[PDB]
């Protein structure tokens, strides 16, 4: 069971072509969603069309500025803070 | 002997409600079927990742 | 959008075939088939059995 | 009785959810 | 009337507040030549608007783009339908720290729909009815009384009342004949056609009244309530019971729109005061009444629609009891998105045919435009579909290439029993249905 | 009318109407400004509707 | 079934359809019901993936499961969702087909007389469209709902000679001398 | 009978009972999950023999199980997913006798 | 304690939602066969046939044995009586028209054109007035 | 009877398609916590109710608690996928919506920095010509919120309508 419930977990962490993961194929179409970071700013905000900015130099094929965020690294899960160090604040924080 | 040992007007709670399904009713043996607890309904439905 | 493949369609009621489905006056969709294939009896039928399959 | 008009066009439509190029 | 012509007044001024009337120049507290039952000036319930609502100004907001601030055009292109204001709107959105960042232009269909009282009444009269505790309106019925069903003394010859079986509604132990039961109380059916109008003519009213405020993000540093009063203190909102409250339509940030409220704010929005976190929408599904005639003879229920608008949508009551309205842009993205196809379907045809020319029907399903911005909850569903369209490759029920043989398919009626059996390359494929 | 041109007659969809539909012809004369505007319905025709007093009694 | 121009199989009778490629159609209403239909299939996937986020600790004990029984979600995906994709696909074709024609029309037409008049021959610019799209340009009618503020009728509302009052707290206060109202008969 | 398995309301609603406009096989198998079902259809079998049970019999396909090909509803439902899957139905079709 | 202080503590029968009637009850069949209602909107004659057209013919007048053949209107004093049972469908709603005698083709579907029936494939688009259903050749009871 | 059971979960939120006539005009502080906790309860109270039934009835029929008979156990032992359409599992949705949030957040900081490019490209140290009030008096509250975007004071309005300077 820890296999079937795992052999099938890995197929949804990466084996999407792209759906919020899918590091294999290419950018999903919703990566290129027209987001307007500011009037006249669309994906880089550093120059003009940062994806198309590096398309001017030889980096047309090897530079990608859209956040194909399947590739993104996921932050570590946040957990409950350590208990307080003073009994007054130690038990009151257990009264929140 | 397979019967339930009380006049079934006392155990009519089982026969009209939706306990018609959750109960063995073979020859009036109004005995509960098997029923998972809530620690298991989620143990069996999360391990499937459903 | 609920029938993914062509689930065969039965011909309409006999009353409909009389008046619309096979009647060229309405250009019913069987006015081509009726004259082509149906209105001819079996190649063995005589005069009495012109209507048996 | 075959379907002469628009005989093609069943296999040429609805590029499902156009991919990264479009 | 006009009785009690004496003794109603004391002939003495209370040595504190009481005061003579000095002269015509005396500006009396509360006085005003209009009959106002809520006499509020701009210091008690001050409007959060660039200008005070004046008869001259068609609306107390930036009618034009002011040069010193980033302007963000609407999420969707804009058209001016029947009732809309035919006047451009620009509402400046507020940073959380009370600063005013970029100004944003509103949709003239949602926030430009001019009010007309008798079409928000259909909204209010619905709420003042849907918000009863119907199940409380029970009442005993004649039969439900449990008394003798037999005349103890048959009235024959003496002067006793012509009464027996006294369990009727005349006697102090009785009950009605036609009593009020919940299943006899009508919950009114409310169409989306008029709920939308009855919401748009208010959220415009809250704009024409200049009580409309846009916030970048309704998020707190921490989920404690104290952080939500501290936030209100910087933003100046008055969630006190008496000072007019605030109506938060929490939709999330400008780039991360979301329907399910920011968990931080939701837990922090539980203050005892006057505030009501409503859902970021104006539509609600078609009404339906499965127990239309009498089908279910045991339902407790009211009569009428069995799908009432929930308590936390944007209604008329809590729109007029709460002075200020607080919308995050993450809601504006949802309101323009959910009403776009509605705004377009209402234009007259000689206009509707001009849209694809002017860039209104760019349909991201065909790929003529890269997909517009979506709610995180909906983009997370959009990405689900894009990942699944490959599970439909080998089969024939593939919902993206419906009936892909209909080209080469040849049909042939069969004269033995009425059918039309399709053939594909002489091979029969028509699925003869099961009964 | 509906511009079927010489190149084997390609017409343009909403250009001719035998039923009588057509876009609004426009203002009366340029100098004047009409003070009311009657929109069209979602289906094209005009806002006049003839209800009846007391349909219940078929008056 | 029909639902597209291919003709339903009821062209059993070999009813041809000649005089084709005849109409340029902008697919106005169909692109509308596409954006409406594309919203449904996404508004359906949102439902098919609803998964418990119980912001309360009372009934938190299901916070991992989907919000629909496995057998039902396995149905609703197939009953309503996959239906709505077909219904979305249908419009995704009735338009991708009609465009193919327009792509052919807009070439054979562009040539004959003008590449300038062309997108005028294929236009729908009613003289009043300035009423609906850019109402700042429209003058020839008075289509405001608050008509008494149309520039040609702004002269109705009175321009009160107002003023502030620091002694009252910065309250604005009109300096109009109230006219003594009518009283008796 | 002091206990009735089903109230007359559901002795008299054939819609929950009959196979009419109602699918009676819940699970939809994949491509290879069918080529591995038909592997157990025995040689000598023919669909022209397993008949339609009468109305008074419930319409229930308990799924692909041992001797599923005799369950008239399991057979003609599998026979239908082999269409949507493209598997080649070797065995014969319902021969409507005359 | 208040309604009767002892009649409401000891419990009798509790009443529940009362089932409705066949809400095309009053188009009874002694009109669905005798009369037929003709007419444009706001004038509906319930034309009926002749009174004496089957009983005694021999010897009656020659030119009155045929006044029995015309679709005469019934005098309005009865039009309003019979069409009174049809108005009651939603009274006090001054803008709903009376029920019609025969079922017009668009209202029959109006029942199944409701947002709750959209999922009943059967009984929709007309299945009763449809031709009799066709079943498997093996269909059997 | 028939009560639109195909609509219970098919709403966009938790409070929809649940007929609750028991409402009120003003639901107070803890009557709102009681309400929101209520909708989800009878949304999870219903589910795990309906899961315990299906899992127990399936277990009593001798087959796996999710209906998987001997076949669909034997196929998975072989690796042949037994379900035609594997709807995305909990791992999917909780991930297919994990990056989208990881994407927006990296776009906010991508855009938080972006607007400063344009905000600091707003030289106006004095208010523009919207600062007119010939139409109607300005709003003192708002100016205090627009004082940040300038250097000269804004809130100080005379008793007279603004001249413009
Ligand atoms: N009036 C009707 O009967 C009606 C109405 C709507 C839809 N349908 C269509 O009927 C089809 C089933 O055929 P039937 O009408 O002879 O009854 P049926 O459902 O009994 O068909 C046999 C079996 O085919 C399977 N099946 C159906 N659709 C499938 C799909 N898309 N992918 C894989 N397996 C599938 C199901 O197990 C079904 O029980 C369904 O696909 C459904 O959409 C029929």
């Amino acid at each position: 069971q820890q296999y079937m419930a795992e052999r099938r977990n890995v197929e949804e962490y990466y084996k999407w072509p792209g759906s919020s993961t899918g590091s294999a194929e290419s950018a999903s179409v919703y990566d290129h969603t027209v987001v307007e970071l500011a009037p006249g700013v669309y994906s880089g905000h550093r120059g003009t069309s940062a994806i198309e900015s590096n398309c001017v130099d030889d980096s047309n094929d090897g530079a990608h500025g859209v956040v194909q965020a399947a590739r993104l690294p996921v932050p570590p899960p946040k957990t409950r803070p350590p208990p307080p160090r003073n009994p007054l604040e130690h038990i009151k924080y257990q009264q929140r | 002997a397979r019967r339930v040992q009380c006049p079934t007007e006392w155990v009519h709670f089982r026969m009209h409600t939706k306990d018609k399904l959750k109960y063995d009713f073979q020859d009036l043996a109004f005995r509960k079927k098997f029923e998972y607890s809530y620690e298991d309904v989620v143990a069996n439905a999360k391990d499937m990742c459903s | 959008e609920e029938f993914p493949t062509f689930m065969e369609q039965e011909l309409p009621e006999r009353k409909g075939l009389e008046n619309f489905a096979t009647n060229s006056r309405k250009r019913g969709w069987l006015a081509q088939w009726y004259e082509d294939e149906s209105r001819y009896a079996h190649p063995g039928a005589g005069r009495r059995t012109a209507h048996y399959i | 009785r075959n379907r002469t008009q628009h005989v093609l066009d069943w296999m040429n439509y609805d590029g499902n959810l156009p991919t990264h190029n479009s | 009337y006009d009785s009690r012509s004496s003794g109603v007044h004391d002939v003495a001024p209370r040595d504190g507040v009481d005061f003579m009337y000095e002269g015509p120049q005396q500006v009396l507290p509360g006085a005003h030549p209009l009959p106002l039952f809520h006499p509020d000036n701009s210091v008690t319930r001050p409007p959060v608007s660039p200008y005070l609502p004046s008869p001259q100004r068609p609306h107390p907001y930036f009618t034009t783009e002011l040069p010193e601030l980033p302007h963000f055009q609407t999420t969707r292109p804009i058209v001016y339908t029947v009732g809309t204001m035919k006047q451009r709107i620009v509402a400046p959105v507020f940073d959380l720290a009370n600063n005013v960042t970029h100004t944003r232009e509103l949709d003239p269909f949602i926030f430009g729909f001019y009010p007309e009282t008798e079409e928000m009444a259909k909204n209010l009269s619905y709420w003042l009815v849907r918000c009863q505790n119907f199940s409380s309106k029970w009442d005993y019925e004649n039969r439900e009384i449990w008394r003798k069903a037999k005349k103890n003394w048959p009235n024959t010859g003496m002067g006793m009342a012509r009464v027996g079986d006294r369990k009727n509604h005349a006697h102090p132990w009785g009950a009605h004949s036609k009593p009020v039961k919940p299943w006899n109380l009508l919950m009114p059916t409310m169409d989306v056609k008029t709920w939308s109008k009855s919401n748009r003519m208010l959220v415009t009213l809250k704009m024409l009244q200049g009580k409309l405020q846009i916030v970048e993000r309704l998020t707190l540093p921490e989920p404690t309530q104290e952080a939500y009063l501290q936030l209100c203190r910087t933003m100046g909102w008055d969630v006190r019971h008496k000072g007019g409250g605030a109506l938060f339509m929490d939709g999330g940030s400008r780039l991360t729109p979301s329907s399910e409220y920011d968990r931080a704010f939701f837990f922090g929005s539980f203050f005892n005061g006057r505030n009501k976190l409503v859902r970021p929408t104006l539509l609600c599904d078609e009404p339906y009444d499965y127990n239309r005639t009498s089908s279910k003879a045991r339902t407790k229920g009211p009569k009428g629609q069995k799908n009432p608008i929930p308590i936390n949508r944007f209604n008329a009551y809590d729109a007029l009891t709460h002075d200020t309205l607080i919308i995050t842009e993450g809601a504006l993205l949802q309101l323009e998105d959910e009403m776009y196809t509605h705004k377009l379907a209402m234009l007259p045809p000689h206009i509707r045919a001009q849209l694809p020319e002017r860039g209104f029907l760019d349909s991201e399903v065909l790929g003529d435009v890269p997909p517009a911005l979506q709610t995180v909850q909906m983009e997370a569903a959009a990405r689900t579909e894009e990942a699944e369209q490959a599970m439909y490759a080998p089969y024939y029920d593939n919902p993206y290439h419906p009936w892909q043989d209909e080209g080469e398919a040849s049909y042939a009626v069969d004269a033995v029993e009425g059918t039309v059996q399709r053939y594909i390359k002489s091979r029969k494929t028509s699925w003869a249905m099961l009964s | 009318s509906a511009s079927p041109d010489a190149p084997a007659y390609y017409a343009v969809a909403g250009r001719d109407s035998a039923v009588g539909y057509a876009p609004p012809l426009g203002p009366a004369d340029p100098v004047d400004v009409i003070p009311f505007f009657v929109h069209r319905s979602s289906n094209g025709h005009l806002p006049g509707k003839v209800y009846s007093m007391n349909a219940k009694t078929l008056m | 079934s029909g639902a597209v121009g291919r003709g339903s199989f009821h062209s059993v009778v070999a009813g041809a359809n000649p005089r084709r490629i005849p109409t340029y159609y902008n697919s106005a209403y169909e692109l509308i019901q596409l954006h409406r239909a594309h919203r449904e299939v996404t508004r359906n996937f949102l439902v098919r993936d609803k998964v418990f986020d119980n912001k309360f600790p009372g009934c938190s004990l299901a916070n991992g499961l989907f919000k629909m029984v496995p057998n039902k979600r396995g149905n609703f995906h197939t009953r309503e969702l996959t239906e709505s994709i077909r219904h979305r696909t249908i419009w995704g074709q009735r338009i991708q087909q009609q465009r193919t024609i327009n792509a052919a029309i807009l070439e054979d037409a562009t040539k004959v007389l003008s590449p300038a008049q062309m997108e005028d021959r294929f236009s729908y610019r009613t003289p009043d469209a300035a009423a609906y799209f850019s109402p700042q340009e429209y003058t020839a009618a008075n289509n405001w709902p608050n008509y008494w503020q149309h520039p040609t009728e702004k002269h109705v509302v009175p321009k009160p000679r107002w003023r502030r009052e620091p002694e009252l707290g910065g309250i604005t206060r009109v300096r109009d001398a109230v006219a003594t109202p009518i009283a008796d008969y | 009978s002091t206990y009735n398995e089903k109230s007359w309301l559901e002795k008299a609603r054939w819609g929950a009972f009959t196979k009419g406009s109602r699918p009676v096989m819940r699970q939809r198998y994949s491509a290879a999950a069918l080529k591995e079902a038909l592997e157990m259809v025995p040689e000598g079998f023919e669909t022209c023999d397993v008949p339609r049970p009468p109305q008074r019999i419930r319409a229930q396909s308990e799924g692909v199980v041992g001797r599923w090909y005799t369950n008239y509803w399991t057979l003609h439902s599998v026979r239908y997913q082999c269409q949507l899957a493209g598997v080649e139905w070797q065995f014969g079709e319902r021969q409507r006798p005359r | 304690p208040k309604a009767g202080c002892e009649e409401i503590t000891r419990q009798g029968r509790r009443v529940v939602l009362k089932p409705q009637e066949y809400f095309a009850q009053h188009r009874m069949q002694v009109w669905q066969m005798r009369f037929k209602e003709m007419g444009p909107p706001f004038s509906r004659v319930w034309v009926a046939l002749g009174g004496k057209m089957r009983r005694r013919r021999i010897g009656r007048q020659i030119d009155v044995k045929d006044m029995r053949y015309y679709w005469r209107p019934i005098e309005p004093q009865y039009q309003r009586l019979y069409m009174s049972r049809l108005r009651i469908k939603d009274h006090s709603n001054k803008r709903v028209q009376p029920m019609r005698l025969r079922a017009t083709n668009n209202d029959i579907g109006q029942a199944s054109s409701l947002k709750e029936w959209e999922r009943s494939s059967d009984r929709k688009y007309g299945a009763a007035l449809a031709p009799p259903k066709k079943r498997d050749f093996e269909f059997r009871v | 009877g028939f009560t639109m059971k195909y609509k219970r979960g098919t709403g966009l939120w938790d409070e929809d398609h649940v007929n609750d006539f028991d409402a009120n005009k003003y639901l107070s502080a803890r009557s709102t916590m009681r309400w929101y906790y209520g909708m989800e309860r009878l949304q999870t109270r219903n589910n795990m109710n309906a899961r315990r039934a299906t899992q127990s009835y399936n277990n009593n029929m001798g087959l796996h608690h999710s209906g998987r008979g001997a076949f669909e156990r034997e196929l998975e032992r072989r690796g042949i996928q037994v379900d035609k359409y594997p709807l995305t599992t909990t791992t999917g949705a909780a991930r297919v919506a994990e990056m989208v949030l990881l994407r927006r957040q990296e776009l906010e900081a991508h855009a938080k920095k972006a607007m400063e490019s344009q905000r600091q490209a707003r030289r106006r140290d004095a208010p523009s010509e919207w600062y007119d009030e010939t139409e109607g008096p300005l709003n003192p509250r708002f100016l205090a919120s627009m004082q940040s975007n300038y250097t000269q004071v804004i809130t100080e309005l005379p008793s007279s309508p603004v001249t413009g300077r």
